[PDB]
RNA sequence: AUCCUUAUGCACGGGAAAUACGCAUAUCAGUGAGGAUUCGUCCGAGAUUGUGUUUUUGCUGGUUUAAUUAUAA
């Protein structure tokens, strides 16, 4: 902005909800130099000031050059780090990595003006390459000064729906550029009209995101209308927001919310008959259309007295001091009313006591006893209030009720999705698609790849005895990595001695591992360094990255498949090497033995997944199934007993059978009910 | 059991395929019948069978009457 | 140093910065996946029963909340 | 020629192996998505176009790689790497050899 | 029109991992290796055969 | 490949000249990417803090929070952070801190001296 | 013009509107001495064949047959109306009168996006088509 | 400098991806492409038509030319050269600016 | 009797492209389609015109509980 236009003081007021109570904010009571949207004019340096800095800066340059030269040294990067950003050729130029090839570029400035002719796009900066000169301005600071000068983020978001999606804090989230969605819809085949229709949506996400302040009295004036079945008003047609709001409320969602809440409350007091001595409580019948009818209202929940109840002056959920001596009466009700608010009125409380005092003292509103509590809710902001008559054991209950509820109802939570689609905000987890059973076949593609296990790295194992109890030891652990193609393992054993002098071994472990991976890749010539390194435990995303930074090519996935690579340690030869380890070391193996020469990597990996997936289950009772033929040799070379192919047909038939049997036993779904899919998922997860 | 077998025979490949069936199999007899129909006696590289086919195609395309009506 | 249980125990998965200063646990590898797959299974059979037999769940606030709800050794 | 008919059609979904490699072209990459995701509340990375105008690459670098300016190697799809049209291809190669024999005529002489 | 047998996917080693034909893709790893391998040699034979 | 940040020319040239001259003989931190945002810098500070409080000793940990941090900023932060964790057997900590904090023959040779 | 066929009777009208099965019906109501009723006649003259698949165009002077004037409320020189399976198609232009049409559209491509857009809407049975373009200020 | 029209673009149209192809090939097998250049210099005197479309300042219409991507290469090489030498030999004096 | 070669056909394995390919009673076209240059020559088979598809052809993949009926009166 270059212009003088300032912040109407009414727009700096905001709100927040504490469990203790609503807290409010206005910074506008205190009158100061009133608030101006900072404008470009201050963020730019007059050309003079620069050029002058060009003389001097270049001077101290050439001098200090002759200084390091006077040492036969070259200018340390250090000095000029005093000031980079100043001078017309600037500085970072001199430190550009590529300068040796730019000296061979000449006459750029004549070109860059001529680019006018060769091609179309306007080139509003034609007087510099940023390679030669560097960068001639920073509008960074501007960003901040606009935010702050608008009163800090929160005071903005109060202008949004963002409370509606009810993320607690925004700090984990990413947007979705619309341009992506739009383009991703352009590669299809679209009529020119269809094409224009992709102009809109990147608005339509906007006017939602701003709908509270766009939609309000002070703005469109005009006359209200309601959306069809719901409780929202439109000061003007706003043809976008209408449609998108509809798609936020369908299946008559408004109601289903209402009912869901009320229903949950009676499910509360229902349990509470005892505590308060309430002779009963009823969900009333409701004119089905009540939830959104505004002018008039009826009660909802009915409440009874073993003897009677001492009412109070009607008060607010967060208020403390009570007068029960005020009255004594019998039987109570509740209303649940929803309003979907604006930035104009986002504060419910006043909305409550307006509706309480009104409807209570109203003629047409029908509340069987003039005793009962108003519970309203802001859908828009997730706010809630109740201004009721009061008993012992209500507020201490009810507060705890609502709290739990806002975290709970399927309904509300089906706003907080269905909206946060419309806005397309997402929580950030990881974009990287995991291996799933669908994804699975890709493993055998031609990428060099690894699996990595932290499970057995730290092992203190327990056994039962005669006297004290629980024989328990720290054990040399295994860091179990493999490449399913060549079947080379890597075991980094971590010896107990390293563990001793540290605490809180959880994190430190994972870090030990992450290093073992980084260096372990560094034991590989890049020809043999892999691409997808497939993590098991999610938490290993972070620690690998930091140590895998220098290897940008190498993508890291976790999976959803629980992979039985720890049960390998059950193997004799393995636990031999590992249990005997006196020091942390690296030990290679081929788990495939040679199944390769016999049959392809795929199967070879499959049957392996069988042996393991069972060795988490039948374990030794499976180990007999391996050992049921003594005639058959296990070399020092190999691990698995060699066989014929047929013999494996038989084995894998058995092994296959087990995991089913024991599975459908533990989980008591008979084997016979399972789809081929389902079975193999069970083999995998 | 009609429209099926109809389209089935009405399909051009089959419809030819019967017309192949009846014609003799020799170099000499067929090749004769070729040159009688005026066509080139031999096409550059073809083993006998393909020559027979080559007739059948010529018969269908032109919609000639049968080889007896040829003669 | 905190335990959950010739049995071996391994460190349970925990995030570095989310864990920060917190009590660390020792679980059995087979028992973790065991319990998790029992619970998740109980959810699946209830899915097939609900969607197949077309029954509507009671649930709501306290039930879903309780669903959100879902020994030291010296060595 | 008459514009066909506005009416949409049920999608034929045939995804082979072959057919897939023919798709990878027209469908946004992975990286090309990790542009689009704009980290909330925090200014983008942007770079300067030819024209210096800023192309936001929003998430294309995991925030650990912003602090170090590590750019990305990540994954580079060879699937959509642009390739010549048929015709143009032979004009290229053809002209290349022709110029090369002309050259070798400057080679021996 | 039904007269002929509906076709079936040819399955090679490279292709074997992919095929979602119902048949023991994992469960029988080696018995599934079997039908594939003997499938290929079925064809290959039929080639040599026909030539002869 | 067109994600614009990744490009610098000089590496390009060395790689290409080798490709060309080799062919014929057989025939016989870039400026473009904008600076680190604040709270990301804050994040790396945090994760490095957790990885430091992993092991107080084992200097490679502090070394990371030295080098990685020092790559975006350094300034006084890095120097005080390297002087802290050095509280000495490994000549490596000294190889890095020498090369860093020295800046003058006097203090250069104080990191020389106490090291010796 | 010569491409555009014309109507001489309210009988022609309602038969046409009934007797075009599968595609939109477009009718200009306007008086030959009007200005726009020439212009718009041209614009539609250039789109006739190009749309002929999913719609069809007819010219009707109010002065010829003024019958419908009362029932469809015809003011202005030129009002185009769209009928598909005998139903009056209603596409809100933001102009403030959702029914029918009034003013002049100055782009072929536009006009096509309209005839199309409405069409596609009318094939689903939605009574409201929402124009691509809000020209309201007209 | 034939690359950086694109470095923003998400979606290459047809003619583009043709160029960007060439730019990458010649950018890959240089010795060949250089040879192709040198020949073009030493002989080629005929060229494919070149296409105008006009920019706008809304005030001065300016012309805009577009050339076959091939030819554009030998050009941009040559041009690059002439400016390199010409300033190596100090042809252009001060006041041309 | 063996081999190579050549072309064509049936195949088998493998890769590549699907801005490619068609189609046409079109129209022409070694009786020159088209092109080049060092201006002496050289090269020598399709081009035009219209038209259709072309994020595709066929197929196949996964998520938005039957009837019958029994008492002592």
């Amino acid at each position: 902005s270059a212009s003088h236009i300032l912040i109407p003081a009414s727009d700096l007021s905001w709100s927040k909800q504490t469990d203790t109570g609503i807290t409010h904010f206005r910074a506008g009571m205190t009158h100061e130099d009133e608030k101006l949207i900072p404008t470009i004019f201050r963020y730019i340096t007059t050309w003079e000031n620069e050029f002058l800095d060009s003389q001097r800066v270049w001077a101290e340059y050439a001098t200090k050059r002759q200084e390091a030269i006077q040492q036969n040294r070259r200018l340390a990067f250090e000095e000029l780090e005093g000031s980079w950003d100043r001078g017309i050729p600037r500085i970072s130029t001199l430190f550009q990595r590529d300068r040796h090839t730019l000296a061979y570029d000449r006459g750029h400035r004549i070109r860059r003006e001529f680019k006018q002719y060769s091609l179309e796009r306007n080139s509003p900066f034609w007087w510099t390459n940023s390679h030669h000169d560097g960068k001639l301005w920073n509008l960074n600071a501007y960003r901040t000064d606009v935010i702050q000068a608008l009163g800090g983020i929160e005071t903005i978001l109060e202008h949004t729906l963002f409370k509606g999606t009810g993320f607690n804090s925004w700090e984990g989230l990413f947007w979705e550029k619309a341009s992506g969605f739009e383009d991703s819809m352009q590669f299809k085949k679209l009529t020119h009209a269809q094409r224009t229709g992709l102009s809109q949506i990147p608005n339509r996400r906007f006017t939602l995101w701003w709908s509270p302040t766009i939609n309000r009295a002070n703005v469109y004036v005009g006359f209200l209308v309601q959306l069809d079945l719901t409780g929202i008003f439109l000061h003007g047609k706003i043809p976008t927001l209408k449609i998108s709001l509809i798609q936020i409320f369908r299946a008559h969602l408004w109601q289903k919310i209402h009912e869901s809440i009320v229903f949950d409350i009676c499910q509360i007091l229902d349990g509470e008959l005892d505590v308060l001595q309430i002779e009963s409580v009823t969900k009333e019948t409701v004119h089905p259309r009540k939830s959104y009818k505004m002018n008039s209202s009826a009660a909802d929940i009915t409440m009874e007295s073993v003897h009677e109840w001492e009412v109070s002056k009607p008060s607010l959920l967060h208020e403390t001091n009570d007068s029960f001596k005020g009255l004594i009466t019998n039987k109570m009700w509740f209303d649940v009313q929803l309003r979907y608010g604006d930035y104009d009125s986002h504060d419910i409380s006043r909305y409550v006591r307006a509706k309480f005092l009104d409807y209570t003292t109203d003629n047409v509103s029908m509340y069987p006893s003039p005793t009962g509590v108003m519970i309203g809710i802001d859908l828009a902001y997730n706010m809630y209030d109740a201004y009721g008559n009061w008993f012992n054991g209500l507020k201490p209950l009810i507060q705890n009720s609502m709290r739990t509820i806002m975290k709970a109802n399927p309904a509300l939570y089906v706003l907080r999705e269905r909206i946060r689609k419309g806005l397309q905000i997402y929580q950030s987890s990881v974009q990287e698609p995991f291996l799933n059973s669908s994804n699975y076949a890709e493993l055998f593609n031609n990428d060099i790849k690894l699996f990595v296990d932290d499970t057995n790295v730290y092992r203190v194992t327990v056994h039962k005895t005669f006297e004290g109890n629980v024989a328990t030891k720290a054990i040399n652990g295994c860091i179990f990595t493999l490449n399913p193609k060549t079947g080379h393992l890597f075991l980094k054993i971590i010896h107990t001695s390293v563990w001793a002098g540290q605490k809180r071994l959880s994190q430190l472990a994972k870090w030990k591992t992450a290093e073992e991976v980084s260096a372990l890749v560094r034991s590989l010539p890049k020809e043999e360094q892999p691409k997808q390194i497939i993590v098991t435990r999610k938490a290993m995303l972070d620690p690998l990255e930091v140590h895998m930074l220098d290897f940008p090519n190498i993508a890291i996935r976790p999976t959803e498949l629980r992979l039985p690579f720890s049960a390998a340690m059950s193997i004799d030869k393995l636990s031999d090497v590992v249990m005997k380890a006196t020091e942390p070391q690296m030990v290679l193996f081929n788990i495939y033995d040679d199944w390769l020469d016999r049959i392809s990597s795929y199967t070879a990996f499959s049957r392996l997944t069988l042996l393991l997936r069972a060795l988490k289950t039948n374990e030794e009772s499976a180990k007999m199934i391996l050992l049921s033929d003594p005639t058959i040799t296990i070399k020092s070379y190999h691990l698995w007993p060699s066989f014929t192919d047929e013999q494996w047909i038989t084995i894998e038939s058995q092994m296959r059978d087990l995991i089913l049997t024991e599975y459908g036993r533990k989980y008591n779904v008979n084997i016979s009910a399972l789809t081929q899919t389902e079975i193999k998922d069970i083999i995998l997860g | 059991n009609e429209s099926t077998a109809d389209i089935l025979k009405q399909l051009p490949h089959e419809r030819l395929q019967a017309v192949l069936e009846k014609i003799p199999e020799e170099d000499l007899e067929v090749r004769r019948l070729l040159s009688i129909l005026k066509k080139p006696e031999v096409v550059e590289n073809e083993d006998v069978q393909q020559r027979r086919i080559r007739l059948a195609e010529i018969l269908m395309v032109d919609e000639i009457d049968l080889e007896n009506i040829n003669n | 140093s905190y335990n959950i249980e010739d049995t071996i125990l391994t460190l349970k998965e925990s995030s570095i910065f989310d864990d920060t200063d917190s009590t660390e646990v020792l679980e059995n590898v087979k028992a973790a996946e065991e319990n998790a797959d029992r619970e998740k299974l109980r959810l699946r059979q209830m899915n097939k029963d609900r969607r197949q037999k077309k029954k509507i769940l009671n649930v709501s606030s306290l039930d879903i909340e309780e669903e959100e709800e879902g020994h030291l050794i010296i060595g | 020629k008459a514009l066909p008919i506005p009416e949409d059609q049920p999608k034929k979904k045939r995804a082979g192996r072959k057919f897939r490699k023919y798709k990878e072209k027209f469908r946004l990459s992975h990286v090309r998505q990790l542009q689009n995701r704009m980290e909330f509340g925090k200014q983008e990375q942007t770079v300067l176009d030819s024209y210096g105008e800023e192309v936001g690459l929003g998430m294309s670098n995991t925030s650990l790689q912003q602090a170090v300016g590590a750019t990305s190697g990540s994954r580079r799809s060879a699937g959509n790497q642009a390739k010549l049209t048929k015709v143009m291809k032979h004009r290229i190669s053809e002209a290349n050899q022709q110029a090369d024999e002309f050259l070798i005529s400057l080679g021996h002489n | 029109l039904g007269l002929l047998p509906k076709p079936e996917p040819k399955v090679k080693l490279s292709n074997m991992m992919s095929v979602f034909e119902n048949d023991q893709n994992i469960t029988d790893p080696t018995a599934w290796e079997k039908v594939v391998k003997d499938q290929v040699d079925l064809r290959k034979r039929k080639h040599l055969e026909e030539n002869e | 490949s067109l994600i614009p940040g990744n490009v610098d020319l000089n590496k390009l040239t060395e790689e290409r000249e080798k490709l060309l001259q080799s062919q014929i003989d057989e025939n016989l931190r870039v400026n473009s990417l904008s600076d680190a945002t604040l709270e990301d810098l804050q994040k790396m500070r945090t994760i490095l803090k957790s990885y430091r409080k992993a092991d107080p000793t084992n200097p490679q940990g502090w070394i990371a929070s030295a080098r990685l941090e020092e790559k975006a900023r350094k300034f006084s932060v890095a120097k005080k952070i390297i002087e802290n964790g050095c509280q000495p057997r490994s000549s490596d900590i000294w190889l890095e801190n020498i090369r860093l904090h020295e800046s003058d023959v006097h203090y250069c040779k104080t990191l020389v001296a106490t090291a010796i | 013009s010569v491409l555009l066929p014309q109507l001489r009777t309210g009988w022609h009208v309602d038969q046409a509107i009934v007797t075009e099965t599968k595609r939109l019906v477009v009718i200009r109501f306007g008086r030959k001495n009007d200005r726009q009723c020439m212009i718009m006649d041209e614009l539609l003259s250039s789109i006739a064949e190009r749309v002929r698949n999913f719609a069809v165009i007819y010219l009707c002077d109010i002065d010829e047959v003024s019958d419908f004037d009362e029932m469809y409320e015809l003011t202005d020189p030129m009002t185009v109306m769209f009928f598909y399976h005998n139903k009056h198609m209603m596409c809100d232009f933001g102009t403030g009168n959702n029914n029918k049409l009034n003013f002049i559209v100055d782009d072929k491509q536009e006009m096509i996006d309209i005839l199309e857009t409405i069409f596609r809407g009318a094939r689903k049975n939605k009574g409201l088509v929402v124009s691509p373009y809000d020209y309201n200020h007209k | 400098d034939l690359k950086d029209v694109y470095a923003s673009k998400v979606r290459l149209n047809a003619s583009e991806r043709e160029e960007l192809a060439l730019i990458e090939e010649a950018y890959d097998n240089p010795h060949d492409t250089l040879n192709r250049i040198k020949k073009y210099l030493l002989t080629q005197r005929v060229f494919k038509p070149v296409d105008i479309t006009m920019m706008e300042n809304y005030q001065n219409i300016s012309p805009v030319y577009s050339v076959d991507p091939l030819e554009k290469i030998t050009d941009a090489y040559l041009d690059q050269y002439l400016w390199y030498e010409a300033d190596q030999r100090k042809l252009f004096p001060n006041w041309i600016k």
